[PDB]
């Protein structure tokens, strides 16, 4: 027997409602509820969330990012690159009708879709040194335009790159200009990347176009044991030590023929 | 809610320059590109270029790189195009227009256009029209309808505004396109009324020529 | 630069008919194409964007289709208000380029011209000039010929002609022909006439006056 999706021990789970992990982390405008969330015991995501990447594309190394989250219990968002910091590029025009916010065109909240300015796109050379004591999850992206005219209008420079460097990362990315079928009315694509910036390390960004720059990153402030549970249920005012993807169960009897994936890891199962 | 208000017609000497404006209202001026276009009779529409107000981002059609210069004033919501080194081939109607989508979207179609701005490049001097009445030939017609006329001859530049009875008579009117000979335009207009309307009631054509700042009137009086 | 070719300069239609305007791009433009409508004296209006998306207020009898190089604007159930020019626009490549436009003209029953001749006003003659004006109004089809004769002999020098656009109300055409002479040359001849050749009559329509 079971009830629904409940709370675990004394810590309540993070329940993503129609939003995916990617939409949450990138700041999909349709997921504003998850700005400054508290500690969680485990994370809940639906099988097919409606709000994933408002602007279509891909999240690089997404499965290993999920495995990382299975050992993270709390984030603390911080601003590493203020949007007002961009003086040679336009930072307030990268909005799309694919990313609506209350009817108006918007974009992912934690990253900035930079645009040329004064008919020029000078080379960006920005570095952020993690002076904090915690590990830092940093997110950025690249824009793959649909055609060469779009590349010209947005970034001027026809041949562009993005360079990202840490003590462990040596990444150089070139955009792939190619015509595509439309997704969310968009024929371009946004590809996002992530890395952990260790304390006292520095991430060095360099680009002459197509750069979706970071503004907010996440401090890792607690490293317990979490899971990304796939469930359609909802909170769920209750409490247990063992939880399943289809309901909750208190006390203990080795009877269990429902699901292997269970937070709390209290016996048993077929 | 979106309107584009263009400045008025201009007559310029060869080699001079002209600056025409386009005041935008009803939307965030900085979120849409402003297009500029050139329309000439007997020629297809020509794209001049593009400006995103407030950003300094400008595109020019290579064919107009030396001719056109764009600028935008975000406090006034006004976009400007300067045409330099004017020649006869620059005489045209120039439209400003807004892209229907916002700055970073891909569908660059023109959803809102200005009313256009006619530029005339000529050494010729403005000449006010001579307006002549066209009364029917003598002798009574069977009737039913009578056709009157107004001959507007020898003016420069375009345009001229012709009305009948100050505008209160607009039915049965045909104002023909002007024709250019020498450096002077000639223009005619016909009006058809019932036999019982004229000459019992007065009919007058009103010819305004804003260039020479003149408005004249010629009453159509019987005989000849 | 991408050339947009609209092979049809003119196109006829009765009310209720189905017409299609074609636009051929010289190279691939995908679906980055828009269609516009323009009536004389007015600014263009958006009809179609992205090859097949209808602009907000546009009636659904305007349909756009095609991709790559060949595009078509189809007007089903033509309405009297569709009398206009139609042209395409590609925005796949810089510079943006437009088609040269196709003029849609409405079909009509025949209409015989009303011909009126006017001697020079007594005001113009004092200035040394003399113009003879001849109106040919409200005819269909648009094909018409005009000949001036002075004392029975044709006169071709000094004639300036002007044609109206197809009337938006009754779908007819009108024409004005002016024979300009000097006062001296005008006073050497007695008979003046303009002859109109048109489908609606076997023999030309003759309007004439004598100086005396
Ligand atoms: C852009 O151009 C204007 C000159 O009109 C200048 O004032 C401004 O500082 C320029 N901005 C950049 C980033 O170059
Ligand atoms: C980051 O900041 C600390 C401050 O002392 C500095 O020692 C360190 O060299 C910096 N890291 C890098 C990669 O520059």
């Amino acid at each position: 027997h079971n009830g629904k999706l409940c709370d675990l021990d004394g810590v309540k789970p993070l329940i993503l409602r129609d939003c995916s992990v990617a939409g949450w982390l990138l700041g999909n405008p349709m997921c504003d509820e998850f700005i400054n969330v508290p500690e969680w015991s485990y994370i809940v995501e639906k099988a097919n969330p409606v709000n994933d990447l408002c602007y279509p594309g891909d999240f690089n190394d997404y499965e290993e990012l999920k495995h990382l989250l299975s050992r993270i219990n709390h984030f603390e968002k911080i601003q590493i690159i203020p949007k007002s910091s961009w003086s040679s590029h336009e930072a307030s025009l990268g909005v799309s009708s694919a990313c609506p916010y209350q009817g108006k065109s918007s974009f992912f909240r934690n990253v900035v879709w930079l645009i040329k300015k004064n008919s020029t796109y000078p080379t960006i050379k920005r570095s952020y040194n993690n002076t904090n004591q915690e590990d830092l999850l940093v997110l950025w992206g690249i824009h793959h335009p649909n055609d060469a005219a779009e590349q010209t209008k947005l970034y001027q420079n026809p041949t562009t790159y993005i360079s990202v460097g840490t003590s462990t990362l040596n990444q150089r990315l070139v955009p792939r200009i190619a015509t595509r079928s439309k997704v969310n009315g968009q024929s371009g694509r946004m590809e996002f990347f992530w890395t952990i910036l260790k304390p006292n390390d520095a991430i060095n960004f360099e680009s002459n176009g197509n750069f979706i720059a970071p503004e907010y990153a996440y401090k890792i402030v607690k490293k317990g044991d979490s899971t990304i549970m796939k469930s359609e249920l909802e909170y769920g005012n209750c409490n247990t030590k063992c939880q399943t993807p289809m309901g909750a169960i208190n006390s203990s009897m080795p009877f269990h023929n429902i699901h292997p994936l269970t937070i709390g890891e209290c016996p048993k199962y077929v | 809610q979106v309107q584009l208000q263009q400045s008025g017609a201009e007559l310029m000497k060869p080699g001079a320059s002209v600056k025409i404006s386009c005041k935008a209202t009803g939307y965030t001026f900085s979120g849409h590109w402003i297009e500029w276009v050139k329309q000439r009779p007997g020629h297809g529409l020509e794209w001049i270029g593009e400006i995103l107000p407030g950003s300094g981002n400008i595109h020019y059609n290579e064919k107009f790189k030396g001719k056109a210069t764009f600028a935008a004033d975000t406090s006034s919501n006004t976009a400007y195009m300067q045409l330099s080194s004017l020649t006869s081939e620059d005489s045209a109607v120039y439209y400003c227009a807004r892209l229907g989508t916002t700055a970073v979207e891909r569908d660059w179609y023109f959803d809102v256009w200005g009313a256009g701005t006619t530029v005339t490049v000529s050494l010729a001097d403005p000449s006010a029209p001579s307006v002549y009445p066209l009364a029917p030939v003598c002798g009574d017609t069977t009737g039913s309808s009578v056709t009157l006329g107004c001959l507007v001859k020898g003016y420069f530049p375009e345009p001229v505004t012709l009305t009948w009875n100050s505008g209160s008579l607009s039915s049965g009117v045909h104002t023909f396109p002007a024709v250019l000979q020498s450096d002077l335009y000639t223009l005619s207009s016909s009006v058809t009324v019932t036999s019982s309307t004229w000459p019992s009631q007065s009919i007058t054509c009103n010819v305004a020529h804003p260039a020479s700042s003149t408005k004249v009137d010629k009453k159509i009086e019987p005989r000849g | 630069d991408i050339v947009m070719t609209q092979s049809q300069k003119f196109m006829s239609a009765s009310v209720g008919d189905r017409v299609s305007v074609t636009c051929k791009a010289s190279q691939n433009v995908g679906t980055h194409l828009a269609w516009y409508q323009q009536k004389p004296g007015q600014s263009p209006k958006a009809l179609i964007y992205s090859a097949s998306y209808r602009y907000s207020g546009v009636p659904d009898r305007f349909t756009g289709s095609g991709s790559g190089t060949d595009f078509t604007l189809t007007i089903s159930n033509v309405q009297s208000g569709d009398l206009a020019d139609y042209f395409c626009q590609q925005y796949n490549n810089f510079p943006l380029t437009f088609g040269a436009g196709t003029k849609l003209e409405i079909k009509r029953a025949d209409a015989a011209p009303t011909v009126s001749i006017f001697p020079p006003s007594s005001e113009q003659l004092t200035s040394g000039g003399a113009s003879v004006v001849c109106f040919l109004n409200n005819f269909y089809p648009k094909d018409i010929n005009v000949k001036w004769k002075i004392d029975g002999s044709e006169r071709q020098n000094g004639v300036l002609n002007s044609w109206t656009d197809q009337d938006s109300k009754d779908s007819t055409y009108s024409m004005s022909s002016t024979l300009t002479l000097t006062r001296d040359e005008y006073e050497r001849h007695n008979s003046y006439t303009c002859e109109a050749t048109h489908k609606t009559s076997t023999s030309p329509i003759v309007k004439s006056f004598n100086r005396n």
